[PDB]
């Protein structure tokens, strides 16, 4: 209902988690388990790649289409672009239906 | 490969073989981080002049530029190139970056 490709298989969950390690422990053994490890996080690239396949646009319509354009107007700050202290921002939300073809 | 085996020897050198001549150069830089990491729009203060004013970014990014001449020609390899010559042009160049160390 949201939007989107409805899969049987949809690409698998990726879960990650540091692996604890204890903060010493005490010479004398003691069963109950360890309340205490490093505090630790770990970072570093992950990389995505997707391989889309399209549908070719053939028609025959003989004006002009409409198209998604950016405003040539002056403006503070253009859209989808950095601001001045470096906050990315999305100005409005961009649908995918444009073309038309006939019912 | 490795922390401990070094990635590039140190080659500064100027040969000239007859029509060709192939200098070399070698520099250490060091590469702070800028804008801490994020672009920024820049733009011309309030105002000005209308001819100073201006509209762009700075990115976090930083490049290298060797377009100078003395970059590559010691005083003295230029004083050979300029006596006996009447004209240069360039060929072929090759770029390396080795013996990357960062520091935080």
């Amino acid at each position: 209902l949201m939007g989107g490709f409805g899969l049987k298989h949809p690409p698998p969950q990726i879960l990650i988690k540091n692996t604890p390690v204890p903060a010493n422990p005490s010479t004398t053994f003691s069963a109950a388990k360890f309340a205490s490890f490093i505090t630790q996080y770990s970072t570093g690239q992950v990389s995505v790649e997707i391989e889309w396949e399209l549908q070719k646009e053939n028609s025959k319509r003989w004006n002009p289409e409409i198209q998604y354009t950016s405003n040539y107007n002056k403006s503070v700050n253009v859209d989808f672009t950095v601001d001045t202290n470096g906050v990315y921002s999305e100005p409005r939300p961009i649908g995918t239906r444009y073309l038309t073809r006939n019912l | 490969d490795g922390v401990g085996n070094s990635s590039g020897n140190w080659h500064c050198d100027s040969t000239w073989m007859g029509d060709r001549v192939i200098t070399t150069s070698t520099r250490t830089w060091a590469l702070p981080t800028y804008n801490n990491h994020l672009y920024k729009q820049i733009s011309s203060q309030s105002g000005a002049s209308n001819d100073n004013h201006y509209f762009g970014y700075s990115t976090p990014w930083g490049y290298f530029d060797f377009n100078r001449f003395h970059c590559h020609f010691s005083p003295r390899d230029w004083q050979r190139l300029i006596n006996n010559n009447w004209g240069f042009r360039p060929k072929r160049l090759s770029f390396k970056l080795f013996n990357i160390q960062v520091k935080e």
